[PDB]
């Protein structure tokens, strides 16, 4: 699974975690295993305007 | 003082369920000994430990 989120929000993404994404757009099951991988795209995802 | 024997046996059982009721107030460790204040105070990671 795949998406964009903010900094602040990259704790959020684990089980048993609350929040708005946590709750409003993202859950993970409370017994949930693999991996997590995330990095910043300032270069990639960042725009002056 | 005749009866002692008839009586120890009801003493007994008595003083036994006496104990067994009042280990219900301990927290063994725990914050609380009353687990419903324990679920309406933690997130769940937390409330199960």
């Amino acid at each position: 699974d795949s998406f964009v989120i903010r900094g602040d929000e990259v704790r959020q993404i684990a089980p048993g975690q609350t929040g708005k994404i946590a709750d409003y757009n993202y859950k993970l099951p409370d017994d949930f295993t693999g991996c997590v991988i995330a990095w910043n795209s300032n270069n990639l995802d960042s725009k002056v305007g | 003082s005749a009866l002692g024997k008839l009586q120890d046996v009801v003493n007994q059982n008595a003083q036994a369920l006496n104990t067994l009721v009042k280990q219900l107030s301990s927290n063994f460790g725990a914050i609380s000994s009353v687990l419903n204040d324990i679920l309406s105070r933690l997130d769940p990671p937390e409330a199960e430990v």
